[PDB]
């Protein structure tokens, strides 16, 4: 999953 | 042509390389004139009749068109004066082409080359020699094989047998066409059922080519990230190939309608690209992460 | 038009035979198909065959099927399957059969196009055959037992085989 | 709105196509914005923090390396990419608003493009 | 002796029966004048295009 | 148009039987029912032809074919019954042990 | 239904079908020094061979040159590909480590 | 014995690609219907249809490739070489078999087998 | 008119000088030259 | 099925049979052209057979 | 080693035995034990019969016999 902003 | 279509696919005409594209357009005009007057020199049937029509093009101007035609001829018809002046021009124009190409290259090195991603490239640049030297050498040898195939085994396939007949000012051949590389312009010319309209469409082709870099566009260059423009690119390529094929056909049904529609599509490319840029300016605000 | 109605009823009822999830329902639709067939037979003037299709197909054969299927108490899990993935294979096989086999008579039996003229007046009547008309029943009975009696008796042998087989395969005497 | 992917399925397919293309290279959509295209982009880039610009330049170098090698990012690095995570559009809009304000009051522009 | 091209042209006819029959039908249909404008050039051309195509691969083998 | 309409009726019945074979891979009772549908369609074909041709042979054979259909259904349902009795189920996975 | 005016001869190959040339390749119109039977087809083929040589007398030299130099240039193309890839391998096989993730 | 045609090598190749897509679609339909459905797909209809259509398309694609490349190479051999025999067409059979069936099979061993087989068939023709 | 204007198309003949390694047939050239000087 | 579903299927089938009627009319109307095509092809085949038998 | 026990064995008894074993293996699997497969085969054979032996009139315009038998064999090399 992409890292949180 | 392959060069111009690389430039169209990667949007190499866009800022800051507008001057590069404009110099290229000037170069294309010089190439066309040079090749045409060169084709007149053998003085075959094709040469004489093509020279007749191209010098006649100036008659589209209402008041001074005839005087320009007769000044270009050096007389009341295409004759020895036309051939002799066309020879001098043919020796001269190649040197102007060399100078224009040098200016083209200098304009391109102002900012450097565009790339297939269309992005800023300052972080990953390498020296021309030897890497792109050896890559261009691969290209040079492949081109040599291609050219040699044409020279040694099919030397006359890209030409018409009519030019092996000496010029006869009395009889126009039943089929009268320029070289293949002029055929799309031929088709655009003949798609207009009007002298002045045809000449104006020929001029409008180069007007659109020159105005292309100055359209307010989106900030994305490469077709690799522009699906709609990419598709429009592959439609324009098909349309240009169709215009070339149509130019080789006699002026009769169904080819008049097909030529008209193809010319319209060709101009629609240049009409639609600015709309695409204006609309796509809003993409980063509408496609949120 | 009437044949369009009966054929539409037969088409829908047959699809229900082959597509109903419950087999008892399939047997009942089968019975509707035989009723429609009997209607067609009445249109052909074959009233004996029209009645016999009711007596034998519905009255005896379908009753046998219903007795057997009802006592089986089939659960749908044992016979369920999705048929969406058969649409293509049925499409080719059906089409090929459709294109060949609904139109096989067209070249041999070309239809008479109905015109805007009364052709009914060109019907020629022979009264000689109308003095003593035969029913379908007596026309069939004139032939079954004398000129084609061997086939009749072989059919009897077939029925005897059915009786023997039914006993030998299923009988469990208390 | 016809550009909104939440309403137009054509816009949704467009966005998905662009996102897949960007993900293959590890690039963000804002990475496609070049400081040589417009002087306003150059100004906005200069106003951003060093860390943002450093990450942009690193992503550009990685993408150029992949492009040179004819290879895409491994699928595991593709799973963690954020193609439309924005860092530039707000700054660029602010820069454009400031330039419009300067022009509306008759002031000289703060920067100009050189004539090529 | 006898020219091989004509002999081959006659021997290639069974491969060109359909254009030949169509040309014959056209000739029959225009045996009436109608101001001398009817003709059978297209059918003639179809028949001879088939005959020439049949003859060409085999002519040069009999020539020296 | 009468004869083409009578023939296509029987023809749709025959095609329906074929489709019932094709669509019922887990349901062999319906497969038997589809076979009866085909037999009914053939019987109808004989009767229609008898009228069209003004000939009695189609009618004699139709009656005999009805006898065959009856015997066929009787024996087939007996075999179904004994298969079910042996297995306790009619599912097709319990009648696939002979193979190769 | 096609008529030809006097002084012209029908020939479907000629555009328009009416040519001012009369038929000249009549059987045995020439005599051959090698005893080749001079049928119309034979003389047609021979005269076309002569005309084709006349139009392109350099053809044999051209084809020999073409075969030789296309073969040599193909070898050169293989060498050029090897050269380019040798010079570029240090770049194409390089391992690049950067801080950035997304 | 063979004078019922109008020919045209480009038409030959195009029509061969179409017959091959005809025959591959039917073949994929038959293959898809013969097989069972996965146990996790017994209660759902759509994915079975999707898989059947995918098999149809894949087999149409590969059979069109064979049916086009075969005639294309066959005609491109009897045009440049300008001869008619079973040798032209055996080369086409070999290249079609090798190329397509080894792209699908992902095995050089199998390509040379498929090309060999396809030649003996065209040769027996 | 329509088709006669362009004429009938010529077939393709297997000329001995056709092929990437095919020469002229020089005896045929000599025979053709005698045909030329005697008829053409 | 629902009773209304059966009725609607029956209506669709009725439409199908009327369409089939139109198809049969079309096929009947084209008997003459098919005969003409058969005759022209028979003439072509007979001419080819007679010509090839000449040799 | 390269010939007698090598190439001649592979394009001979060793290879032949291998292939005919794999093919007998595949043909045996078609006798799947499912009555539905056997009915489907009969339907397919009936459809083939009608298609090839009566509906091959117009076909010949698009179709050739060469391609017919090629695609047949080519089917063996699937999956
Ligand atoms: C102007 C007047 C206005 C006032 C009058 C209005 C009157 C009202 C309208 C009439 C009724 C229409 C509405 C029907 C009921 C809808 C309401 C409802 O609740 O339905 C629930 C229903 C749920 O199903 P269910 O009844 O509860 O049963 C559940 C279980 O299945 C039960 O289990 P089961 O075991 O009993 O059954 C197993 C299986 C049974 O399996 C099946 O039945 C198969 C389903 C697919 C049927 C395929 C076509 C069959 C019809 C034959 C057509 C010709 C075939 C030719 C093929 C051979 C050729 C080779 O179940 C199913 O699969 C159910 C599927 C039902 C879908 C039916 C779709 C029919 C096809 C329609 C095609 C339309 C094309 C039009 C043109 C046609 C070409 C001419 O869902 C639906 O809404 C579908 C029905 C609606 C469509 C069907 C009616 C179509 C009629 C179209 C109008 C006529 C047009 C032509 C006019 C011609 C004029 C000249
Ligand atoms: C000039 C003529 C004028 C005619 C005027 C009349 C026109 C009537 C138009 C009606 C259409 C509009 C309907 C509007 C909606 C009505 C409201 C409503 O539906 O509520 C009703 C409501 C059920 O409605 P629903 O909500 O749709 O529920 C349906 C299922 O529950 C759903 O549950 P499921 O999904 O699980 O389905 C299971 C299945 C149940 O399983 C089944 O198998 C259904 C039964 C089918 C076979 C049963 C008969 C075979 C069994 C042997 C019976 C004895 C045979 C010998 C005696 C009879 C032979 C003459 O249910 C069905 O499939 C029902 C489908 C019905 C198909 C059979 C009826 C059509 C027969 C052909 C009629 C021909 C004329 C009409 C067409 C004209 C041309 C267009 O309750 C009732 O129907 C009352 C029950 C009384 C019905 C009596 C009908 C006659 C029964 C005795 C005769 C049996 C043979 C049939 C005639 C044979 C002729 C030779
Ligand atoms: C008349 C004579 C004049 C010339 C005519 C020829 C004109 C050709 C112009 C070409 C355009 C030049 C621009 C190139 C840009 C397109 C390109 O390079 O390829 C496209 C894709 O090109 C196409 O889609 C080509 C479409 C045409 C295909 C049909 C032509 C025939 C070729 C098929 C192969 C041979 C088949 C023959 C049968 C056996 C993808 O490029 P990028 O977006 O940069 O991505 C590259 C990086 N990466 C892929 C790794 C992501
Ligand atoms: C991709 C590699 C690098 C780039 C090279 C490009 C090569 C791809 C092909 C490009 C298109 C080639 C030109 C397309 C049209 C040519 C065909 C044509 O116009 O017809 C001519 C015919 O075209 C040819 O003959 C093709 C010749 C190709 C050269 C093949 C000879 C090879 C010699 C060396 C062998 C190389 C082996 C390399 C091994 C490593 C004329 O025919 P003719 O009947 O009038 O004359 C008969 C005589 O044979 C021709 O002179
Ligand atoms: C010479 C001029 C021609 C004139 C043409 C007349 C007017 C038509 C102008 C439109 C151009 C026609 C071609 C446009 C379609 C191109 C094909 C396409 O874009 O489809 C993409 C699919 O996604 C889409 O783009 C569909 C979007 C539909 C349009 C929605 C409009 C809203 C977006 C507006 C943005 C405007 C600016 C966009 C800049 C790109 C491709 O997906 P993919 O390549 O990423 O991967 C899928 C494929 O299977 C594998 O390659
Ligand atoms: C229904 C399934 C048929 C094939 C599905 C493929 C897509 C549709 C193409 C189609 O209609 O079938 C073509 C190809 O389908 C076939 O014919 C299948 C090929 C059979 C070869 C089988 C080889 C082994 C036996 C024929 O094309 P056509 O309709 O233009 O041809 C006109 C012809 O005169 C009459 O239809
Ligand atoms: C009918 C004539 C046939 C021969 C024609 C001449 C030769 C043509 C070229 C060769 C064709 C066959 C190519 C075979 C390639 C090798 C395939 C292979 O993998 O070999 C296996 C053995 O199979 C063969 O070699 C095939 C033998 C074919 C011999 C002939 C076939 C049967 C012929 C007779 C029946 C048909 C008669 C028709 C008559 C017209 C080895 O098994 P493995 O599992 O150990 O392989 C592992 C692999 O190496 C990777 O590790
Ligand atoms: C005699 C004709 C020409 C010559 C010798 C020439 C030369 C060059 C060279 C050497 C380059 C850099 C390397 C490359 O990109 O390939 C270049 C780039 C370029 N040329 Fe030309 N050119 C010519 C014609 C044209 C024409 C006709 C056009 C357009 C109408 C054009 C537009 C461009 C553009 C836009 C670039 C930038 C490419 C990029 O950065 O991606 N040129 N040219
Ligand atoms: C074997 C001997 C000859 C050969 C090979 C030959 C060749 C040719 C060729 C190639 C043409 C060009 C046709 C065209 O324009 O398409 C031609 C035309 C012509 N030939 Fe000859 N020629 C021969 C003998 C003759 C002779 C003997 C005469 C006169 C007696 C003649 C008179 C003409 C004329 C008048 C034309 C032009 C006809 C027209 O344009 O309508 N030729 N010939
Ligand atoms: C059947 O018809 C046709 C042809 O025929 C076969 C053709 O070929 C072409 C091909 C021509 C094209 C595409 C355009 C040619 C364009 C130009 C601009 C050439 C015109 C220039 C000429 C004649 C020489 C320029 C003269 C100069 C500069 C005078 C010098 C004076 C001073 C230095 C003071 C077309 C369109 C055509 O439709
Ligand atoms: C090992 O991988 C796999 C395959 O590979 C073999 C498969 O495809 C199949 C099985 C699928 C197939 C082959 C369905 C096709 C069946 C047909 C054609 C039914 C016909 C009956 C039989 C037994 C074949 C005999 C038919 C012949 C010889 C043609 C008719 C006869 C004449 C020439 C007149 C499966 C499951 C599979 O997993």
């Amino acid at each position: 999953s992409p890292p949180p902003p | 042509y392959l060069h111009i279509f690389r430039g169209l696919y990667y949007a190499s005409y866009s800022s800051p390389r507008e001057f590069v594209w404009c110099l290229g357009v000037v170069i294309f005009l010089l190439m066309i004139v040079t090749a045409f007057i060169g084709y007149v020199l053998p003085w075959g049937q094709m040469s004489f009749w093509g020279a007749t029509v191209i010098t006649s093009l100036a008659s589209a101007i209402p008041v001074v068109g005839d005087t320009i035609v007769t000044w270009l001829w050096g007389g009341f018809s295409v004759d020895n004066a036309t051939l002799n002046r066309f020879f001098s021009l043919h020796y001269l124009l190649p040197f102007i082409l060399v100078g224009a190409s040098l200016l083209h290259l200098a304009a391109l090195h102002q900012y450097g080359s565009n790339n297939p991603l269309g992005v800023h490239s300052e972080m990953d640049k390498i020296a021309f020699y030897p890497y792109f030297y050896v890559k261009d050498l691969v290209g040079w040898v492949a081109f040599a094989i291609f050219f040699s195939i044409w020279i040694f085994y099919a030397p006359n396939v890209l030409g018409h047998p009519d030019n092996y007949i000496p010029a006869n000012p009395m009889s126009t051949p039943p089929h009268i066409v320029p070289e293949w590389y002029f055929l799309p312009i031929y088709a655009i010319l003949r798609s207009i059922p009007d002298k002045a309209g045809g000449v104006a469409a020929i001029a409008l082709v180069f007007i659109c080519l020159l105005a292309l870099p100055f359209f307010k566009s989106m900030y994305v260059r490469s077709s690799s990230f522009r699906p709609i423009y990419q598709g429009m690119f592959w439609l324009l390529l098909a349309d240009c190939l169709l215009l070339g094929w149509i130019g080789c056909q006699p002026v009769e049904a169904p080819f008049v309608t097909i030529g008209q529609i193809s010319s319209l599509v060709f101009f629609l490319f240049f009409a639609i690209t600015p709309i695409l840029g204006r609309v796509g300016r809003g993409i980063p605000n509408s496609y949120t992460d | 038009m009437i044949l369009s109605v009966l054929s539409s009823l037969a088409l829908v009822s047959g699809l229900m035979v082959v597509r109903a999830k419950n087999p008892v329902h399939s047997v009942l639709f089968f019975i509707l198909v035989f009723c429609d067939t009997s209607g067609l037979l009445l249109l052909l003037g074959l009233d004996f065959f029209a009645m016999i299709f009711l007596v034998v197909y519905i009255g005896a054969i379908a009753v046998l099927f219903l007795f057997v299927v009802m006592m089986f108490h089939i659960q749908i899990a044992e016979i369920h399957e999705e048929v969406l993935r058969y649409l293509p294979v049925s499409g080719i096989i059906g089409l090929i059969f459709w294109w060949e086999m609904f139109f096989i008579l067209d070249n041999e039996s070309i239809p008479l196009l109905p015109t805007q003229r009364n052709t009914t007046s060109l019907r020629y009547t022979v009264y000689a055959g109308k003095v003593r008309s035969w029913t379908n029943l007596e026309t069939l009975g004139n032939l079954l037992y004398t000129y084609y009696f061997v086939w009749f008796l072989v059919s009897s042998l077939i029925l005897l085989v059915a009786m023997i087989g039914a006993i030998v395969l299923t009988m469990h005497r208390t | 709105r016809l550009v909104d992917p939440r309403k137009n399925f054509l816009a949704r397919m467009h966005m998905k196509s662009v996102s897949n293309r960007l993900r293959r290279y590890g690039l963000r959509y804002d990475d496609l914005y070049d400081p040589l295209y417009d002087l306003d982009i150059k100004e906005a880039l200069n106003r951003l923090p060093r860390e943002i610009v450093d990450a942009r330049n690193q992503r550009l170098m990685r993408a150029m390396d992949l492009s040179m090698k004819h290879e895409y990012l491994p699928d595991n690095l593709q799973a963690v990419q954020t193609p439309f995570r924005s860092y530039l559009q707000d700054m660029l809009a602010l820069v454009k608003r400031e330039r419009a304000e300067r022009e509306a009051l008759g002031a000289l522009p703060l920067y100009q493009r050189t004539i090529p | 002796v006898v020219d091989p091209k004509k002999y081959l042209e006659e021997s290639c006819k069974p491969k060109c029966v359909k254009p030949l029959l169509e040309y014959q039908a056209c000739v029959k249909r225009i045996q009436g004048d109608d101001s001398g404008h009817k003709h059978c050039t297209g059918q003639y051309f179809d028949y001879w295009q088939c005959i020439d195509k049949c003859v060409a691969p085999k002519l040069f083998a009999k020539l020296k | 148009m009468d004869l083409i309409k009578y023939f296509t009726f029987s023809m749709i019945i025959f095609i329906l039987g074929i489709w019932g074979i094709l669509l019922n891979r887990r349901n062999i009772l319906i497969m038997l029912m589809s076979i009866e549908l085909m037999l009914l369609a053939v019987n109808l074909n004989f009767l229609v032809f008898s009228v069209s041709l003004d000939d009695m042979m189609g009618q004699v054979f139709a009656l005999l074919v009805l006898t065959v259909a009856a015997a066929e259904s009787a024996i087939g349902l007996a075999i179904f019954v004994i298969t079910f009795r042996v297995r306790g189920t009619i599912a097709v996975e319990f009648i696939n042990s002979i193979q190769g | 239904g096609i008529s030809i005016r006097e002084g012209l001869h029908y020939n479907p190959y000629f555009p328009g079908g009416a040519i001012a040339m009369p038929k000249m390749l009549n059987d045995e119109a020439v005599e051959y020094e090698d005893g080749t039977p001079a049928t119309e087809a034979q003389m047609g083929k021979d005269v076309v061979s002569f005309l084709s040589w006349a139009a392109e007398p350099e053809m044999e030299e051209r084809k020999l040159m073409g075969f030789k130099w296309i073969f040599l240039l193909s070898l050169a193309l293989l060498q050029a590909a090897y050269y380019r890839r040798l010079k570029w391998s240090v770049l194409k096989s390089r391992k690049l480590v950067l801080d950035v993730v997304n | 014995r063979y004078l019922e045609e109008e020919d045209g090598p480009l038409m030959k190749t195009i029509k061969g690609s179409i017959t091959g897509f005809g025959a591959g679609t039917i073949y994929g339909t038959i293959l898809a219907t013969w097989k069972d459905v996965p146990r996790v797909e017994r209660n759902v209809a759509l994915p079975g249809l999707i898989r059947t259509l995918k098999m149809m398309g894949t087999h149409g694609l590969t059979f069109a490739a064979i049916g086009g490349v075969y005639i294309g190479v066959e005609q491109l051999v009897q045009n440049f070489r300008s001869k008619r025999d079973f040798y032209n067409g055996a080369i086409g059979g070999f290249v079609a078999g090798a190329s397509v069936l080894g792209y699908r099979a992902r095995s050089i061993p199998t390509a040379i087998a498929a090309g060999a087989t396809l030649a003996v068939t065209s040769a027996l023709i | 008119a329509d088709e006669a204007e362009h004429g009938l198309e010529c077939p393709n003949y297997p000329w001995p000088h056709e092929g990437i390694l095919s020469s002229y047939d020089h005896a045929s050239i000599r025979r053709g030259h005698q045909v030329y000087q005697q008829v053409c | 099925v629902k009773v209304l579903t059966y009725f609607g299927m029956t209506l669709a089938a009725f439409a199908f049979w009327q369409s089939m009627d139109k198809v049969h009319v079309w096929i009947a109307l084209h008997q003459d052209e098919k005969q003409e095509r058969m005759e022209k092809e028979a003439e072509v085949r007979r001419v080819r057979a007679e010509l090839l038998r000449k040799a | 080693e390269a010939l007698d026990k090598g190439a001649i064995e592979i394009l001979g008894p060793y290879g032949i035995s291998y292939t005919f074993r794999r093919l007998a293996e595949r043909i045996s699997q078609l006798q799947s034990g499912f009555v539905y497969h056997y009915a489907f085969a009969m339907l397919l054979g009936l459809t083939l019969f009608v298609t090839f032996f009566c509906m091959w009139d117009s076909l010949s315009s698009w179709v050739d016999n060469r391609l017919s038998f090629i695609l047949i064999v080519s089917s063996f090399y699937t999956k």
